RNA sequence: UCAUAUAGAAGAACUAAUGUUAGUAUAAGUAACAUGAAAACAUUCUCCUCCGCAUAAGCCUGCGUCAGAUCUGACAAUUAACAG
RNA sequence: GCUAAACCUAGCCCCAAACCCCCACCUUACUACCACAACUUAGCCAAACCAUUUACAUAAAGUAUAGGCGAUAGAAAUUGAUGG
C-alpha cells in the first residue's frame, strides 16, 4: 500500500532542504535567487 | 486656436558633445566635422586645413 | 443572456478641441516650405518605426536591431522566440510556395 | 498612425510549460498547455501584435 | 511539511527543542557535565533612583505654554557648553575644556558603545 | 510595594479618569540627567499599571477606563528616549563625530544585494572565527544576471505607478 | 478652563529649567550623583 | 466628418475541436452514511477490545470557560527536580 | 415565483522621456559571545531519412562569396543618420 512516502522528519528537513544547504553551494544561491525574483515568501524549507 | 509654430530644421551647424556616451561613434570625428563645414561654410567653425 | 439593460452613459465628443481642429497641419511642410522637412518627421512615436513599415517579422527584426540593446531582458528574450518563430513560419508554412 | 495594442501570443503569457495531464490515460480532451488560445486565460491566436506603423507616402504630385 | 509558520524552540526533536533560544540573553556558560556557571557581571542591575521628594508626575498639565521643536544639535550644544569658557579664556591643548581625545580609559566609551540604556 | 500595580482604590470602576498632557520634547529638554532618570522610571510605573487595568478590562469583558492615558504614557516615554538619545548623539559628534553608534559596514550579501552589516561585538579576532568565514560577504558571477532582471522588476512597478497616476490625472480633468 | 490632578504636575515644576549644559552622558553623570563607585575598566573587544 | 450616413480600420460573426471557464440539469431524492437500552440527566444496565497509560517521533492550541450559531469571536492555559 | 440576469472602475498593455533605488539573520537562516574558496551553447528543428551543413537605420544587396555548389547561409568598400 502506497501514499504514506512522507515520514516526516524535522531533522532531515532542515539538512536537506535548509538555508545553510543551499548556500552551500552555487546550485543553492540560484535556486535562492529565482524564488527571491518570483516574489516567494518561502525560500528555504 | 492658433496652430503651433511650424516644425522648422535644426538650425546651423550640430555640435553634439563628445564626453556623452549615447553620441554614436560616427559623429565624432574628421568626416563628420567635414560634412558641417561642407554644408553651412566658416560658421560651422571647423577650421579648413583639416579637410 | 448576454446583453445590457440599462442604457451606456452617453460619450460625448468635442469635435472642436484643439487634437482635432488641427489635425493634418503641417502634412505638406514638405510641399509649402522648400523641402527643409520631409512629412514622416513628424511622426512622433516610436524610435524603430518613425516612418517605416512592414510585416510583423520585419517589425521584430527592427526592434531588435534598435533597441535590441536597451530591452529587458525577458522581453529581450521574447523578441528572439518570436522571431525565431516567425521565420519558420513565413518561410516554411502556408498555402503558397 | 501607430497602433500601440499588444496582446500576448501563446508563448509570452506566464507559465503554461508543463503538460496538464497525460495524453491516454484520462478521459479528458488532450491538451499540452494550459495557456492556449482555447483555454481560459490564454493567448490570442491572432491579436494586434506589438506597435504597427501604417505610414505609407503618395507621390507628392498627387 | 509546513513552512510559512515562523520556526521557534517549540517544533524540533530534542535537540532542536534545546538549542533554540527564545531571544533570551545568557548570563552564563555551561560546565563540564551539562553544570551552569552564572556570572554575576552579566546580569544586569537595574539602577533606580530615591523617588522620595520628587515634584513631577506621569502627566503634566494643560496649563502649560507650548514652545517650538528645536533638537538639540552638535553646535547647539558646543554653544553654552563649552564655548564660553573658550570666550573667557580667549582673553589671554583642548583637554582642559572637556574634550577627550581616546575613549579607551573611560568606563562609559562613547563609540563603540560598550554601554546599555 | 505590589499594591502600586494599581490606581488609586478611590478610581476603580469609574469609566472616566482625568489626565494632563503627555510631556512634549521641548518640555523634557530643559530637565537634568538625574531628573529624567527619575521621570523615566515614574513613567515607568504608570505604563506598568495602565497595561494591568488595561488587561482587566480586556479579561472582565469591560471596556477600559479613558485609555488615552497608556498612549500618553507611550508618548511620553518615546520623547524621553529622543531627548536622552539626542544628547548622546551630540556628545557623540563632539568627542569622536561618529554618526552611528553601532560600528558597521556596507557589504555585498552572497546574493548582490548591497547591504548594511552591523557589527557584533566578539572576543577573537576575525580570521580565527571559524563561523565567521564561512559568511560569504562577496558576489560570485552567478548572481549578476539575477542582480538585473531584479532592477527591471522594479522598474516595471514604478513605470505603472508613474504612468497610471498620470491616466487618473486625465480622468480628473475630463469630469 | 481646567485645574490638574494628583498625577499632574504643576506649572512651577513642569517649566523650571535644571539642566545646565555638560559634557557627559546620563549614565556617566547619574552614576556620580548616585554615588555608585565603579572602578574596573572594560576591556576590549573586536566588532566585526 | 455629420451631431443613423459616407469613408477609413480590425482581437470584426461559433448548431459541433472526448475544446476551456462558469451555471444548472439527467442517472436521483437513487447508491451510500449514522445514535447500545431505560431514566429521576444524578444514574443504572447489556455487551466488546492485541487494548490501554507514558516516552519518542510527528503536529502546533485542533470538544477548557463565556458569548453568539447549527461552527464564529473573546477569555484562559502547559510553572523543573524529568528531557535538551 | 425562485434561480438568476445586468452594471463600472480597481487596475493593466504599448510608447516617449529620464540612467533606478531600534534587534535579529550563511549553525537547523532570521540564533548576543572562541584557534577550504571564482575565472566554446549541445540539441529540438530544414534538407521532406541523415551523417558535412541549418539564421539569433536607409542603400550598396539578397550583389561579391560560402555550400552533400543541395537545403540554405551572406559581407564589405562607399552612403547617410508625453501620448493611444
Ligand atoms: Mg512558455
Ligand atoms: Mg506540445
Ligand atoms: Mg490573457
Ligand atoms: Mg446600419
Ligand atoms: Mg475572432
Ligand atoms: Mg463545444
Ligand atoms: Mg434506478
Ligand atoms: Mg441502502
Ligand atoms: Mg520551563
Ligand atoms: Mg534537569
Ligand atoms: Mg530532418
Amino acid at each position: 500500500a502506497r501514499g504514506n512516502e512522507y515520514q516526516p522528519s524535522n531533522i532531515k528537513r532542515k539538512n536537506k532542504h535548509g538555508w545553510v544547504r543551499r548556500l552551500s553551494t552555487p546550485a543553492g544561491v540560484q535556486v535562492i535567487l529565482r524564488r527571491m525574483l518570483k516574489g516567494r515568501k518561502s525560500l528555504s524549507h | 486656436y492658433r496652430a503651433r509654430p511650424p516644425p522648422r530644421r535644426r538650425p546651423g551647424p550640430r555640435w553634439p558633445d563628445p564626453e556623452d556616451l549615447l553620441t554614436p561613434r560616427w559623429q565624432l570625428g574628421p568626416r563628420y566635422a567635414a560634412k558641417q563645414f561642407a554644408r553651412y561654410g566658416a560658421a560651422s567653425g571647423v577650421v579648413p586645413g583639416s579637410l | 443572456i448576454g446583453i445590457r439593460l440599462t442604457l451606456p452613459p452617453p460619450k460625448v465628443v468635442d469635435r472642436w478641441n484643439e487634437k482635432r481642429a488641427m489635425f493634418g497641419v503641417y502634412d505638406n511642410i514638405g510641399i509649402l516650405g522648400n523641402f527643409e522637412k520631409h512629412p514622416k518627421e513628424l511622426i512622433r512615436g516610436p524610435i524603430w518605426l518613425r516612418g517605416w513599415k512592414g510585416n510583423e517579422l520585419q517589425r521584430c527584426i527592427r526592434k531588435r536591431k534598435m533597441v535590441g540593446s536597451r530591452m529587458f531582458a525577458d522581453d529581450l528574450h521574447n523578441l528572439n522566440k518570436r522571431i525565431r518563430y516567425l521565420y519558420k513560419h513565413f518561410n516554411r508554412h502556408g498555402k503558397f510556395r | 498612425r501607430i497602433s500601440y495594442a499588444k496582446t500576448k501570443t501563446r508563448a509570452e503569457v506566464r507559465g503554461g510549460g508543463r503538460k496538464p495531464w497525460p495524453q491516454k490515460g484520462t478521459g479528458r480532451a488532450r491538451h499540452g498547455s494550459i495557456r492556449s488560445p482555447l483555454w481560459r486565460g490564454g493567448g490570442v491566436a491572432h491579436g494586434p501584435r506589438g506597435p504597427t506603423s501604417y505610414y505609407y507616402m503618395l507621390p507628392m504630385k498627387v | 511539511a509546513d513552512r510559512m509558520s515562523k520556526w521557534t524552540s517549540k517544533r524540533g526533536p530534542r535537540s532542536f527543542r534545546g538549542r533554540k533560544g527564545r531571544g533570551a540573553k545568557g548570563i552564563g556558560f555551561l560546565t563540564s557535565g551539562w553544570r551552569f556557571v552564572q556570572i554575576k557581571e552579566m546580569v544586569p542591575e537595574f539602577v533606580v533612583p530615591d523617588l522620595t521628594g520628587f515634584k513631577l508626575k506621569p502627566y503634566v498639565s494643560y496649563l502649560a505654554p507650548e514652545s517650538e521643536e528645536t533638537p538639540l544639535t552638535a553646535a547647539q550644544l558646543f554653544s553654552e557648553a563649552v564655548a564660553p569658557a573658550i570666550e573667557k579664556d580667549f582673553k589671554d591643548n583642548l583637554e582642559k575644556y572637556g574634550f577627550e581625545p581616546t575613549q579607551e580609559g573611560k568606563l562609559f566609551q562613547l563609540y563603540p558603545r560598550n554601554f546599555l540604556r | 510595594g505590589l499594591e502600586e500595580f494599581f490606581d488609586d482604590p478611590k478610581n476603580w470602576g469609574q469609566e472616566k479618569v482625568k489626565s494632563g498632557a503627555a510631556w512634549t520634547c521641548q518640555q523634557l529638554r530643559n530637565k537634568s540627567n538625574e531628573d529624567l532618570h527619575k521621570l523615566w522610571y515614574v513613567l515607568l510605573k504608570e505604563r506598568n499599571m495602565l497595561l494591568t487595568l488595561e488587561q482587566e478590562a480586556k479579561r472582565q469583558r469591560l471596556p477600559m477606563p479613558s485609555p488615552e492615558r497608556l498612549d500618553k504614557v507611550v508618548d511620553s516615554m518615546d520623547a524621553l528616549d529622543k531627548v536622552v538619545q539626542e544628547r548622546e548623539d551630540a556628545l557623540r559628534l563632539l568627542q569622536t563625530g561618529q554618526e552611528r553608534a553601532r560600528p558597521g559596514a556596507w557589504r555585498r550579501d552572497i546574493f548582490g544585494r548591497i547591504i548594511w552589516h552591523k557589527f557584533k561585538q566578539w572576543v577573537i579576532p576575525w580570521h580565527l572565527n571559524k563561523r565567521y568565514n564561512r559568511k560569504r560577504f562577496f558576489a560570485l558571477p552567478y548572481v549578476d544576471h539575477f542582480l538585473r532582471l531584479e532592477r527591471e522588476k522594479r522598474a516595471r512597478i514604478k513605470a505603472r505607478k508613474e504612468n497610471l497616476e498620470r491616466k487618473k490625472a486625465k480622468i480628473l480633468l475630463k469630469k | 478652563t481646567w485645574i490638574d490632578g494628583p498625577k499632574d504636575t504643576s506649572v512651577e515644576d513642569a517649566l523650571e529649567r535644571t539642566y545646565v549644559p555638560c559634557l557627559k552622558t546620563l549614565q556617566e553623570e547619574v552614576m556620580e550623583a548616585m554615588g555608585i563607585k565603579e572602578t574596573r575598566k572594560y576591556k576590549k573587544v573586536y566588532w566585526y
